[PDB]
DNA sequence: GCTGCTCTTCTTTGCCACGGCGACTGCCG
RNA sequence: CUUCGGCAGGAGAGGUA
DNA sequence: CGGCAGTCGCCGTCTACCTCTCCAAGAGCAGC
């Protein structure tokens, strides 16, 4: 769906090939981890948060 | 599972120790929620009548309390009454350093 | 307790790391009680222990091959008495097949244990193999493990004592005549630090 | 919001059968911050005259 | 702020006269070095 | 159980320009 | 020659040249 | 190993004068 509609500017595809992201887990704890270094990885306050 | 130190006010120690209690009563918390001992001094204060001994903490500030692990109970005891945090930030942390495995007895004790 | 001035430590350029040779980072860290740091060394009873130490080290390691192998063998056992017993013919091999991989799976995760085991002990042994003055130890555990079983002949400490006792033991001169080396002779950005 | 913390605590105090409306509502923080705002503060002002 | 310095340093020397375990030492020392800090340039490290 | 005296301040929501210079620190090559 | 006895820090807002 | 470039943190930002108001609180612990 992402590449459906949010590609008609090569600017979006483009950031979205060097995404490096697959899987809105992988996604959701790469985020989590991000917003606050050294924390508990729990995907249950990662929801939360 | 062991035992973990708590920074409490100067003032609060005996309202946050039945604060606690109640707390863990009326939220749900008796399968988690252990014994919260706060180490006591009895040193008679001898009068020869009206006595005035009490408990006079021997460690202003502090009290121990045994409880489980996960993050429900942090969120439980930390939001007390009368805390000010805990203790053993000897690296993050992560893993709370909890009391020498040999520890608990030599306050227990006396 | 002693502290430490705060015009010598939180400046820009911090003047205790150019005395110690020590990132402000690392500083924050001793002074503020959240990592460990080595005062002193000595290499007489390292040098003149090596084989004995190493020795020791070994006696206990193969223990961890003794449990291995013998809960291999047991594991290994019964689990062809039960393909015996319901995997030689086609009984119900079906899930009987998975039923010896679980304690195949099971023999995996025992050498995945002793692997475990094996690491921490070698870290512990790199660990005390180096062990050189102003080298700092994050880890609680490693510190711990290393000041119970190789405890003498080494110290540390963290906070502002350890600080005290690093700067006790200081050489201005060597230190001194180092640094007029390097800018005498050497090329590059040690140029600039030196100076 | 002041005073909501100090209500939701006492719900963990009290006993049932004993909790009353005028038993939980401290009205000290609302009155303070109505008397620190209409005093001592950059937009209630001094009247010219 | 002289009176936290010397709040905090009882408070330690108490602690350390009776033999209290090290992570309390070690908590109370630190409180003592962020106030001495305070005392001589507030807002430097931390908040003010 | 009275009122004056005395002592003390950390989770939980608050938080709010612009140029110059130098250290530094992961980071790529 | 005159015995005791008697004081003045911060924060915010608005103005003048 | 060896450059390296973005980034962040700390420094500075005109002189003299006049008028007004406001400056912690909450909870525990006495000696009767």
């Amino acid at each position: 769906q992402i590449v459906e509609r949010f590609g008609f500017s090569e600017i979006m595809r483009s950031t979205l090939e060097k995404d490096n992201t697959v899987g809105t887990d992988e996604a959701l704890l790469d985020i989590y981890r991000k917003l606050r270094p050294g924390e508990p990885p729990t995907k249950e306050s990662a929801q939360t948060l | 599972k062991n035992w973990y130190v708590v920074h409490t006010y100067s003032g609060y120690e005996n309202k946050v120790k039945a604060n606690l209690e109640k707390r863990v009563e009326s939220m749900g918390m008796q399968d988690k929620i252990f014994r919260v001992v706060v180490p006591e001094e009895e040193e008679t204060d001898i009068k020869n009548g009206k006595k005035k001994v009490v408990k006079k903490k021997v460690f202003p500030g502090y009290v121990l309390v045994e409880i489980v692990m996960t993050d429900d109970s942090w969120y439980v005891v930390r939001n007390t009454p009368g805390v000010t945090g805990f203790v053993g930030s000897a690296g993050s942390g992560s893993k709370p350093t909890p009391l020498l495995p040999g520890e608990a007895e030599t306050i227990l004790k006396r | 307790a002693p502290v430490t001035h705060i015009w010598y430590f939180k400046g820009v350029p911090s003047r205790l790391g150019y005395l110690l040779d020590l990132a402000p980072k690392d500083l924050e860290k001793i002074i503020y009680f959240a990592a460990y740091v080595i005062t002193s060394v000595d290499e007489e009873m390292r040098h003149n222990e090596l084989s004995t130490l190493e020795a020791e080290m070994a006696v206990e390691r193969k223990a961890v091959e003794d449990q291995r192998d013998g809960e291999l063998e047991a594991r290994a056992q019964k689990l062809e008495a039960d393909l015996a017993e319901l995997e030689a013919e086609g009984a119900k091999a079906d899930a009987r097949r998975k039923v010896r991989d679980g304690g195949e799976r099971e023999m995996r995760q025992i050498r995945d244990r002793a692997q475990r085991e094996l690491d921490r002990l070698e870290d512990i042994w790199s660990t005390f193999t180096k062990l050189a003055p102003k080298q700092l130890i994050v880890d609680e555990n490693l510190y711990r493990e290393l000041v119970d079983r190789y405890g003498e002949y080494f110290t540390g400490a963290m906070g502002a004592e350890s600080i005290q006792k690093l700067i006790e033991n200081f050489d201005i001169d060597a230190e001194a005549e180092s640094l007029r080396d390097v800018i005498r002779n050497g090329k590059g950005q040690k140029k600039l630090r030196a100076l | 919001s002041r005073m909501e913390r100090v209500v939701r605590e006492r719900m963990t105090t009290q006993d049932v059968e004993a909790i009353t409306p005028q038993t939980l509502i401290n009205i000290r923080p609302v009155v303070a911050a109505i008397k620190e705002f209409f005093g001592t503060s950059q937009l209630s002002q001094f009247m010219d005259q | 702020l002289y009176r936290r310095v010397i709040n905090r340093n009882n408070r330690l020397k108490r602690l350390i006269d009776l033999g209290a375990p090290e992570i309390i030492v070690n908590n109370e020392k630190r409180m003592l070095q962020e106030s001495v800090d305070a005392l001589f340039d507030n807002g430097r490290r931390g908040r003010p």
